[PDB]
């Protein structure tokens, strides 16, 4: 079921300061009255987020997950329901989806087929997606829910691992310090650079309610967290922020007395890596083996030897026409970077039946009669026909 | 194509005793036989599969030996609720699942 | 302690066709694969026919290609043999055999059988 | 393990295990699972730690790729099928199964991806069939020139030698951290006892010390808890949820008084920093 | 600081491994920690004289 | 020992324990021919079911597989201590200086 | 200077080398580096009272 909607109204994305939240507690141990640097994937302080509003304002655009997502809801009434999470958007490639309807939370990842304008319409229609073909995992358990709710929401995904923090707050974006409490971790294991929201429609046309919600894109970088006596995060310092912050990083402290300190030194981080070796000359002669227009009997099996020169056993690796690629002792893909002192090419013509014959430990006319293969072979072995 | 022999057919022993029977294979076929018990009034039953690897539900009593192309079974007990024809069925070669001729044990 | 019940035998004429049946109760049958065996009344035993989980790989006995058909149904969990161009030689009993692994043509052996039933092809 | 089909490498199965006991001596006396090789924790231990959740990874390779099958190992299944992360703690347990994948015929129910523009990354599955381009013009759908399909089928048969036979492996990954630990190795409870000198044993936690309550507040999530040293002082009861404070049985210096031995050989005894009715 | 080791704490490097490599482990420890004191040591000498 | 023993029958001049009450500690024999306790009933002498007697039989043949193929295996423990070394290498002796 | 390892090279020990013993190497070098360091402003400090 895909509905298409006319009322969508074009306008640049607003911007707003993310001041000092998204700090979350990086593991479940307990510390109380401590101060603890911790490096990992923090949103920037002061840095400047997405801003989006919906009321006839529709925000429903695809947004790249990058390293991770922080995203804050100011909502009413709850109009904004669930998320959507892949690359392909479609069934080509296995999709993530979470939904809170009134009654539960509803989470799959599966080659979803969304429709082009996914939201929701009392509530009783969903359109999201059209089909589903192959799924990995499902979950149901408890639904999750003047401007006075605000969520806020931390999406990271390392080694195949889904993390999801969640904070709920009664109340732009207040100034002041929260830290986020770890939620869920998924084990979807699946590749994610895109997602959006999702929306709910009031019917009575159509109106949405007034409702925003702000985006911010996590980097990896140290944070210094301070520890109350009763061991709950109150205050946080960014440790790439301004030299100010760097000092009191380094110092491990939150007050710097009259002085002058030495912090870190001056750094370009690296974007690329370059790798150089002379020209590729002087390469082996391959061709005379494989085009030759006629070979020698199986009993008197031609042998050439090979040395000094370059091996591209690409050559060879990327014919279809040669069928079967049976190799013992050596990976193929290892052939374009393991080297060996000399190459033994033993050419010969047999019949389709006596190919499996040239092999460790088999048995036939032509392994016994004419070639035999010791049992600890290393190297491969070509038939086309 | 694959010929499969069994030396004894029909034999003598006690309720006490030890007795051990043989299959011959015409090549080497890796040692995958299995060996079935067929009680002549009920459904036959497996014993052992593979070379040595003994079927769960059955008593322990029984003994697979042999790689390549002689296997030997042995029953060390001769329990008196044995009176069965021996099986050594192979599943290895390009003739698919041929059996073998039957092989008689009683006690007397 | 699986059964496996089989049906359809009897006396027929040579060169007719009939049906045998059999289904098992005491296991999963979408992930087992089966076969059919002839017990002779004389003779020992000799592989007729097989089948896997899914209706994918096929085989028949080497005497017997073109001659019986088997299929296979998982819905009900039962799987059938027909009996066609039958002459005096087919007057023997058949088992339900059941295999260890997935496929048609393994290493894998049979681990249950059951009480088949008589059939004989005469005048 | 008993599971009749495995899945293929490229695409291969992951099952999660959690909140129930887990005994290791059944996987252990079995004969066929030879290749039983773990990393970050001896096997004989399985039996008393405690893990929060596990994941069983269940697969089948070639006999020689086993070796592939390990953390900082590169290879063909490493780099395109299935990668191993360097900082993996758990198992592998891999033995062959010449039995029941191999067809006469010749099995092709298992394939393996043999080309990627990039290497995988930990603990993910690429189930693309794109065609993989190799040349500069695109493959535009076929299968032609430098454009090939990267996955290729193990054509298993039992007359092969011991390199190419069928091997069903799968890999426990255990989720050992201080999160609430639910997979729980045989072991049994014991009533507390507090107030004393007790060896303790908290979901594989060992430790010596004085049990005694505590007035902290744990978040409901949060089990552990530390100090400016980074060492266990704060625990929870797993069988009861209540805070208990750790501290070490009592300790200190003990000198000795003594004139000369030439002159005599009587001596005094000091306890330095405690009182002596705790001596 | 673990000192490289797989962990910083005796206990679990008893519990999670056998003795033949934890031994290992625990030689890193204490060479990593008896530096540490021997760091410790001579500072305290240099400030008393 | 392939050579040496070989009996078309299979010979039983070897034996080997199987179920033996626990594991033993390094070098230790036991000959202990009472019937095993091989459940919870106790054994009491009554063999069969649920008591499983721990010796059987190796049943080496010619033409059996190349692992199934008996081997002799001996394996010397040396022993070194400041006690004058009775058992030594074949170098030869010099005159001191 | 190697410090006993198999090369003194760095990028080296992390290029041909896999991680499960290229991780000793670098702790090697590192704990190496952290010793000459420390005899060096042990000597400082000396010179400097
Ligand atoms: C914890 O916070 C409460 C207020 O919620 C406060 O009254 C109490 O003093 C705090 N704990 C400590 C140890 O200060």
């Amino acid at each position: 079921q895909c509905v298409n909607l006319t009322t969508r109204t074009q306008l640049p994305p607003a911007y707003t300061n993310s001041f000092t939240r998204g700090v979350y507690y990086p593991d479940k141990v307990f510390r109380s009255s401590v101060l603890h640097s911790t490096q990992d994937l923090f949103l920037p302080f002061f840095s400047n987020v997405t801003w989006f509003h919906v009321i006839k304002r529709f925000d429903n655009p695809v947004l790249p997950f990058n390293d991770g997502v922080y995203f804050a809801s100011i909502e009413k009434s709850n109009i904004i329901r669930g998320w959507i999470f892949g690359t392909t958007l479609d069934s080509k490639t296995q999709s993530l989806l979470i939904v809170n309807n009134a009654t539960n939370v509803v989470i799959k990842v599966c080659e979803f087929q969304f429709c082009n304008d996914p939201f929701l319409d009392m509530e009783s229609e969903f359109r999201v997606y059209s089909s589903a073909n192959n799924c990995t995992f499902e979950y149901v358990s408890q639904p999750f829910l003047n401007f006075k709710n605000l969520r806020e929401f931390v999406f990271k995904n390392i080694d195949g691992y889904f993390k999801i923090y969640s904070k709920h707050t009664p109340i732009d974006l207040p100034q002041g310090f929260s830290a986020l409490e770890p939620l869920v971790d998924l084990p979807i294991g699946i590749n994610i650079t895109r997602f959006q929201t999702l929306l709910a429609l009031h019917r009575s046309g159509w109106t949405a309610g007034a409702a925003a919600y702000y985006v911010g894109y996590l980097q990896p970088r140290t944070f210094l967290l301070k520890y109350n006596e009763n061991g709950t995060i109150t205050d946080a310092v960014d440790c790439a922020l301004d030299p100010l912050s760097e000092t009191k990083c380094t110092l491990k402290s939150f007050t710097v007395e009259k002085g002058i300190y030495q912090t870190s030194n001056f750094r370009v981080q690296p974007t690329e890596s370059i790798v150089r070796f002379p020209n590729i000359t002087n390469l082996c002669p391959f061709d005379e083996v494989f085009n030759a227009t006629r070979f020698a009997s199986v009993y008197a099996w031609n042998r050439k030897r090979i040395s000094n020169c370059v091996a591209d056993y690409s050559v060879l690796y990327n014919l279809a026409p040669f069928f079967t690629f049976k190799c013992y002792g050596v990976s193929p893909t290892k052939l374009n970077d393991l080297c060996f002192t000399n190459v033994y090419a033993d050419s010969f013509v047999i019949r389709g039946d006596e190919v499996r014959q040239i092999a460790p430990g088999q048995t036939g006319n032509i392994a016994d009669y004419n070639y035999k293969l010791p049992d600890d072979f290393t190297g491969c072995v070509i038939a086309w026909n | 194509d694959i010929q499969m022999t069994q030396s004894p057919s029909s034999l003598s022993a006690s309720v006490g005793d030890r007795v051990t029977i043989t299959c011959r294979a015409s090549q080497s076929i890796s040692s995958y036989l299995n060996w079935f018990q067929h009680k002549p009034g009920k459904a036959p039953k497996l014993l052992i599969y593979g070379a040595s690897s003994l079927q769960s539900g059955v008593p322990s009593r029984f003994s697979g030996s042999g790689s390549g192309t002689d296997f030997t079974l042995t029953i060390s007990s001769l329990q008196p609720e044995d009176f069965a024809t021996y099986y050594c069925q192979q599943s290895y070669s390009t003739p698919p699942y041929t059996f073998g001729q039957g092989t008689k044990l009683e006690i007397k | 302690e699986v059964q496996l019940v089989e049906s359809g035998g009897g006396l027929v004429q040579p060169g007719r066709s009939l049906r045998l049946s059999c289904a098992a109760s005491g296991f999963t049958f979408d992930d087992y694969a089966m076969h059919w065996v002839r017990q002779a009344p004389g003779k020992g035993l000799e592989w007729v026919s097989g089948i896997s989980w899914n209706s994918d790989s096929i085989d028949y006995a080497d005497s017997v290609k073109g001659r019986f058909t088997i299929s296979r149904d998982n819905a009900k969990n039962s799987l059938y043999l027909q009996m066609n161009s039958l002459r005096a030689e087919d007057t023997a009993l058949y088992y339900c055999a059941k295999d260890r692994g997935y496929e048609i043509l393994t290493p894998a052996s049979f681990d249950y059988w059951g009480q088949g039933t008589l059939v004989t092809v005469s005048s | 393990f008993n599971a009749t089909r495995f899945a293929s490498v490229y695409a291969w199965n992951r099952k999660r295990i959690s909140n129930c006991v887990a005994d290791y001596s059944v996987l252990y006396n079995l004969a066929p699972f030879f290749t039983f090789k773990c990393y970050g924790v001896s096997p004989t231990k399985l039996n008393d730690l405690c893990f929060t959740n596990v994941y069983a990874d269940s697969f089948v390779i070639r006999g020689d790729e086993v070796r592939q099958i390990a953390p900082g190992q590169t290879g063909n299944i490493a780099d395109y099928n299935y990668k191993l992360p360097d900082d993996f703690t758990g198992c592998v347990i891999a033995w062959n199964s010449n039995k029941l994948d191999s067809k006469v015929s010749g099995n092709y129910n298992y394939l393996y991806r043999l080309f990627r523009k990039s290497n995988l990354k930990p603990f993910e599955r690429d189930i693309s069939t794109e065609i993989y381009q190799a040349g500069n013009k695109p493959c535009n759908g076929v299968a032609g020139f430098n454009c090939y399909f990267p996955l290729r089928s193990y054509s298993f048969r039992p007359t092969y030698g011991v390199g190419h036979q069928p091997y069903r492996v799968v890999v426990l990954s255990f989720e050992l951290l201080h999160a609430p630990a639910t997979v729980c190795g045989p072991k049994k409870s014991t009533n507390l006892v507090k107030n004393k000198c007790v060896n303790f044993n908290f979901n594989g936690l060992k430790g010596t010390g004085v049990l005694t309550e505590s007035n902290k507040k744990f978040l409901p999530f949060q089990q552990f808890g530390r100090d400016i040293a980074d060492t266990t002082d704060a625990v929870r009861d797993p069988q009861t949820l209540e805070i208990l404070d750790i501290t070490p049985c009592s300790f200190g210096g003990v000198s000795v008084i003594t004139p000369g031995t030439n002159t005599s050989n009587q001596v005094a005894v000091l306890y330095q920093g405690v009182n002596c009715t705790e001596v | 600081s673990k000192f490289g080791a797989i962990s910083s704490v005796l206990n679990d490097i008893f519990s999670r491994l056998d003795p033949p490599e934890a031994e290992v482990q625990i030689d890193r420890l204490i060479t990593g920690r008896l530096q540490s004191l021997q760091t410790y040591v001579t500072q305290q000498l240099i400030r008393a004289a």
